[PDB]
């Protein structure tokens, strides 16, 4: 039961000299169970959620998971 | 189900599922002849199981049927038999599943949340589902209540 | 070969890559992650 | 993640120019009405589950979705329901002290646009949630605030829908 | 104090011993294989 | 990654019906050659590594595909890839116990299309590697499982090219 | 804000404001009219404070305003005043909100960055903010200058 | 053993024991008579079994034999035939524990490195248990093979 | 993340030749301007901050971008202009060094038309700042090299536009 | 390329390169040609360096071409001549950059998966590929079988 | 030094060294035999150097020296060059190491906040060290004037 | 066919009483707005063969789609495309027009989410086509009308996800 999210997330309050343009563009898979703990950290951090997909089965599906 | 209980096991260990669990499917696909009876009985005593039950719960906690509590009025009622019937439709969705795969999705994951939420304690739920779980033991036979009982009696530590 | 997932329009992978660097460099991550959550380099019948 | 305070300090600032007396008389008038924010603040943190176990009792609870076929019957679905209108109440709230509907944005109206179409739940359930959630709370703390809390919730309902 | 685990007797099993002497030709030339 | 048994119990609750008569003979269909797969799961588990022997030395050995300037010319190229057809095996014989090809499309085939186009991996390649896999399957469970392993492995095909 | 800080030390602990934390909201919101009128204080006194910390930072350092200095000639002194005309605006913000909350977002986080890429020297901006505050708390009353140098010293301290 | 799988995949999640899992435990102890009859003509037979599958391994794989590889010598192939009556014992331990566990922990996870070490070939004794389990199950009965069988299994699937 | 001694390896690997006559004279081609490099990379390595203070003061200073409201107005963005600035000064000189733009596919230019899209960054603005940051270090380091450097910066330019 | 080692070893710390690095660049290209000289010694002398060190490989482990093994005589021996030869080319791709990873990602990274996948034993490269750069030190020079003599161990300590 | 992250940089990865940095190491020892030259001819004119680098500081910047001033008196210049005295030997420390890594973990690291307490300013310490590499490259030829005035940048571009 | 006077007519008939008085405020919010959804549904089907171009030349153009390998390679499947992004737009012109999606939920989501996935029709490029289709329609009506076709744009894309 994994999500495909993208995100874009600034950075806060420090200038950092190295690359990190993964760190402004994680478009990971997340799993169900953990994705609202997951979601929040975003959701504080300032960052903007752009999508997200159901890269799993179906929704609905009430047994299975 | 028992079947889907083992591949996510094998998946984690990343090989192959064991010789060990091997004999449990195919313990399980000799027993599949053996875990209908079960579910075809229930079809036939679910207006028998559910109708005893309840009043074999309102001799044991009658603080429901007193005015104030949860289930208090006829059509306040409908609801005690009608979530007793709900988890009576819940173990013959996993007697012939073999374990607790669809008694947990559709019944136990968020079961403190919600009769706390509509103010009903979970300690008068497990209560009347350990008096339909000795009734069922009773209609069913020995060898049945032996495994299938062991099976019934999950819900009860699980809900409380 | 970069991040497949979310398109990102350009990229010059070159995907016959006979030799990339990029191998090396992704390599030492993978064999930190290790020597620092397990601790020490995991035996070879046993990384997931 | 911003209040009413530095919105007015934020509005002045991406103008350009210092607290001109617009601003002031904006600034003030959050001051005014800054005190009853608190006073219903508090009734509703007291019934923030007496709301949310009444909210769910106009519209839910003997639908479409309790006969078998929809969204609730899968005890961790009508769990993550309730879970999921009680952070409606507590957000509200922070909206309602902040005075502001931009702190709704940056922690609840971004991503739960796009999960609830995902997740095939239907939005139109929901927004007939929240308008029977702002039924019984202008009922508990009263008419006056209830026009307050009757803002936020909006913005979640024209958010959403 | 001599012996606690020791199946000391191979006896049968072995032994061939034929053994070869091997040569040397050019790896480039198609000994390799390459299908189609 | 839910089995067949899982499956009519999903087409079962959601209805609002109970465990009907309809339900058992597709359970029982189940329980019927469900013997036969715990017959072919082990043996596929006995040459787990040794179809690996076998799906390279038929279609990709000596071939020109290896020879330099193909794509499967590197070690780290060559390696990656038995790994990634051992792992359609496995989920195969998954598949071969679920009944179902439920276990394929959350695992394997979620984002295997656009990895074989944006890293230069050949799809035909692949579908004469998995189909000619298919028939060395034959002759070690016999011959009716096989056509059985042939459902999913033309799923893998089907959802591959 | 205090606002703003009491509800995100509030979100992350998934709770509700405590009563110690709503009284605090209450008495800020309430001296709201008090903290309005020590910012315009200042911004109805704006533009004799540039001007006389204009003449108070050249005096102390004249090697800004000497040829080679980095703000020499009648536009390029016109800028450095016109940075410290932001530093009023700053602080004006800061003193309403009551906290440097508006100063980190908007003010200080890049500044050792930016005038090391632009060749002021941060030092020679940490006295011309030190002669702003100077003149400012002779113009305020006796209990603000604590209150509203606070948010000076802190221009200060994180300048240089 | 059959509890040691169970007692901590149900430990992990912090719950009590599901009762599919007790189906795996009852599931057995059923079968620890039949488990231990096999183990007794196992070992019974011990001597007759590497005598015989060490034997004509070497007309299947006659390299180790000869000079240049390991095993040269009668010195050291009594030395090799310590690693069969190793993993002969590793054999029946696993078929009376009842899964997969107790051959996995003392002869499998370091022979990849054990091995490598030696310098000895790692997949020249997965040829050898495939001639164990050849000469094992032409040995016992009929009904047996596809239970100790499959314990043989595992420790071919998990060497090459 | 190919260099131009790396390239021919990378063609005379897929030819499945060993180092040919033509690549040793396309090797020693590299070879000879690379004294050419190493005395220009050490000017660039010297004047970072001396360059990237001309670019903007070119283009960028004095216009609706530094004023409120501009996206580079406050700070916590200006900081970000010139370091967001500087890795394209300081990847230019990493691939001078090289002699091949397939560092700047795989490090730089791989996500910047979609980040920029969504900060709020103008791609409008920062075209012109890599133009005019190519015209002070074209006298910098003279007009050799300054042709070599010159084709990376609107390679950067081509595919951020 | 000893060009590209230096640039990730200053982009890990967000670094313009260091000059006494660009010195190692420096006395790269001033020592550009000699390693061209390097390698069409290798290139020119590959039937000598190849049929005859591994038949001092066949000379030292003469279990590779007896049956049973890895090799045999008709053109399994004649392909592990090629999969020699590959390595050989792996080096002077390797010398002329004057670095470790033309070795690296072409014939390291994963060579033990695929040679157990394969069949053959990974040490035995290795004892071959030691008796290939044996000689190959004694065919070219003392001076330049030093620093070309860094990257032959390399591969010896990659197998194993 | 180079060898002492070279270590670091091949152990947290648990490798061995690679042979591109075994060139690093290798070049770096021979070039020991002239670094130690260039620190023999520091230390041998230091106090041609710090007097020197005191009166090109002094007449830069007046206002340290001038009461009212942090350096101000005739023993608080003593210690005052003292303390530009500290950064005379670590640059040697530096030479000797072809490094950064002495300079950094002796005279950088908490150098703001040293001198924020003490409250001398930080360009204006920063200022005699641009001084006193201007006479130290003057006391050197052409090929280390580069090789010293790094060291020299580095402790300019952190302070400042 | 559900219109919002004949919605309220059915949820009033249901209960079998007359109209009270939150029916009517359903009513003359809707006779309100009734002049405005006239003006969008002119100068839609005069730009219907517009809106169908600027949404598909932003979003689907030269992408993966109109590329040979994914499905709008041929011509007949470009026909059976710009078929169906017409047929959106004028089932949700309706919408607009009565004020329910009960057109919507009848003639359009029938059949439609089964016979995509019937079909490989990915889903998820033509969930976009209709969100790169509403910001044309917003903008060509003006965003009074442009809040408009946003509820029921949106309402494909919760019944097609
Ligand atoms: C377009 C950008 C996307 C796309 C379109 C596409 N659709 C089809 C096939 C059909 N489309 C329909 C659509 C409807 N039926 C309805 O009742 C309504 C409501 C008014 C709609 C929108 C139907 C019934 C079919 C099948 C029958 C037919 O002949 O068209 C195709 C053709 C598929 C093929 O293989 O030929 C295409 C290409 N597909 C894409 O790729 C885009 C995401
Ligand atoms: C190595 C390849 C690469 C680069 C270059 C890169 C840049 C990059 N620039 C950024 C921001 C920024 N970039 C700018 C850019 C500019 N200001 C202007 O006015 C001009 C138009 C332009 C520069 C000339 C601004 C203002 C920000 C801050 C706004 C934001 O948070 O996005 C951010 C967001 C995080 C942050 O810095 O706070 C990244 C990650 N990322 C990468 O992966
Ligand atoms: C199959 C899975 C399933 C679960 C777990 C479930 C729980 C469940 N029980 C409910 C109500 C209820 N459940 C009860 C049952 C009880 N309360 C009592 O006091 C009795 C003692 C006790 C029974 C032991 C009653 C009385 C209500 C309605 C509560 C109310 O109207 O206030 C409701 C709300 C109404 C509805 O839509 O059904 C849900 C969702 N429903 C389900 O479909
Ligand atoms: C604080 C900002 C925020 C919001 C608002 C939010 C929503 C959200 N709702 C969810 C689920 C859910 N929400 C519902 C909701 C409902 N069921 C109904 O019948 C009604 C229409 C409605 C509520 C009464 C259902 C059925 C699910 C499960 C659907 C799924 O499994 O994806 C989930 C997935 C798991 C979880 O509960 O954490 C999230 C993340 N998440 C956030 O971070
Ligand atoms: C569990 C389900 C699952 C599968 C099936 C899977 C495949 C998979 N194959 C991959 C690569 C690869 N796949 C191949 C495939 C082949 N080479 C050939 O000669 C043939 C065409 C084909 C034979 C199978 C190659 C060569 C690569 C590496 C690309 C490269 O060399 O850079 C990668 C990219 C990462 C990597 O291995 O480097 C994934 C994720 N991943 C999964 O998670
Ligand atoms: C509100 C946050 C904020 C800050 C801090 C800020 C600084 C800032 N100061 C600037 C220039 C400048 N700033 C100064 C100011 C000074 N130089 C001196 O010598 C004086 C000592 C000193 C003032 C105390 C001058 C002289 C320039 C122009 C320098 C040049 O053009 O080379 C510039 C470039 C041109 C412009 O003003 O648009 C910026 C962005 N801008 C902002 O929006
Ligand atoms: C409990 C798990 C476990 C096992 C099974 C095991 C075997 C084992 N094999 C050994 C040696 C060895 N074992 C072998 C065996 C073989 N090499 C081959 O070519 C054949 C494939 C195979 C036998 C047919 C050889 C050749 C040696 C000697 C290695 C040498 O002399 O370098 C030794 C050291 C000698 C001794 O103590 O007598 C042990 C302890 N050790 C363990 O810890
Ligand atoms: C440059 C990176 C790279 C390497 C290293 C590589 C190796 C490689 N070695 C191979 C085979 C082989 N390699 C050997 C080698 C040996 N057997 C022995 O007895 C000896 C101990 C040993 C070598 C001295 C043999 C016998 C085969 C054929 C195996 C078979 O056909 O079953 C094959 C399969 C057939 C072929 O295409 O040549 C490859 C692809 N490919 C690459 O792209
Ligand atoms: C190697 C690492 C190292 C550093 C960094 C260091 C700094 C240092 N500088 C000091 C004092 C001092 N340093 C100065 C320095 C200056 N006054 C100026 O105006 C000039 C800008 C500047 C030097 C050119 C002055 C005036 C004092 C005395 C401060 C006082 O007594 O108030 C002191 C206190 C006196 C003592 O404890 O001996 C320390 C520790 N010592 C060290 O061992
Ligand atoms: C194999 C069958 C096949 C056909 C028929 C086909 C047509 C086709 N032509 C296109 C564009 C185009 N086709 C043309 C061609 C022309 N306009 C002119 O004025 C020229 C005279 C004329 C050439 C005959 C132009 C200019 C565009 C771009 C239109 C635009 O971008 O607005 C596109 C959109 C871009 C894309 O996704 O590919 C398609 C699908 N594609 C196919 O795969």
């Amino acid at each position: 039961r994994s999500f495909k999210v993208t995100a874009c997330v600034p950075s806060q309050t420090r200038i950092r000299t190295q690359r990190e343009l993964q760190n402004t563009y994680f478009t990971k898979l997340v799993p169900y169970d953990n994705w609202f703990r997951e979601q929040q950290r975003i959701m504080k951090m300032g960052g903007k959620i752009v999508k997200v997909e159901l890269a799993t089965g179906k929704p609905g599906t009430n047994t299975g998971l | 189900s028992i079947v889907t209980k083992s591949i996510v096991n094998a998946d984690a260990e990343a090989r192959y599922l064991s010789p060990g669990e091997l004999d449990r499917i195919k313990s399980f696909v000799t027993s599949g002849e053996r875990r209908v009876r079960i579910a075809e009985t229930m079809t036939g005593a679910r207006e028998r199981i559910i109708k005893e039950a309840g009043n074999q719960l309102f001799q044991k906690r009658p603080d429901v049927v007193s005015p104030g509590g949860n289930a208090y009025g006829e059509e306040m009622t409908a609801t005690c038999l009608r979530d007793l019937d709900y988890y009576l439709r819940l173990i013959t969705y996993g007697i012939v599943a073999g374990d607790v795969t669809p008694i947990e999705e559709i019944g136990v994951v968020g079961v403190r949340e919600m009769y706390k939420s509509l103010g009903t304690p979970i300690e008068a739920v497990a209560e009347g589902v350990r008096a339909m779980k000795s009734v069922a033991t009773s209609l069913l036979s020995g060898e049945d209540a032996a495994e299938a009982g062991a099976y019934f009696d999950y819900l009860i530590g699980a809900m409380s | 070969g970069g991040y497949i997932s979310s398109k990102f329009s350009n990229k010059g992978g070159n995907s016959g890559a006979s030799v990339k660097f990029s191998e090396s460099s992704t390599q030492k991550v993978i064999r930190a992650a290790y020597l620092q959550v397990f601790g020490r380099e995991l035996y070879s019948g046993q990384r997931q | 993640m911003q209040d009413a305070i530095t919105s007015v300090i934020n509005s002045s600032d991406v103008q350009g120019k210092y607290l001109d007396a617009s601003a002031i008389q904006k600034l003030k008038a959050y001051f005014a009405t800054g005190e009853l924010r608190v006073r219903a603040a508090t009734t509703i943190s007291a019934n923030a589950a007496n709301i949310v176990k009444e909210a769910v009792a106009k519209s839910l609870l003997y639908s479409d979705i309790t006969r078998p076929g929809g969204n609730m019957y899968t005890t961790r679905r009508y769990a993550a329901c309730i879970r999921d209108l009680d952070y409606y109440l507590r957000y509200a709230t922070y909206a309602m002290l902040a005075g502001d509907p931009s702190i709704l944005d940056e922690r609840v109206l971004n991503g739960l646009k796009e999960t609830y179409n995902s997740l095939g739940v239907p939005i139109g359930a929901t927004v007939q949630a929240i308008q029977a959630m702002k039924e019984v709370t202008a009922g508990l703390v009263g008419a006056d605030a209830g026009k307050e809390m009757g803002i936020y919730f909006d913005y979640i309902c024209s958010g959403l829908s | 104090r001599f012996v606690p685990q020791e199946k000391q007797p191979k006896a049968g099993d072995p032994a061939n011993f034929l053994a070869m002497a091997k040569q040397v030709s050019r790896p480039a030339n198609t000994v390799t294989r390459v299908a189609l």
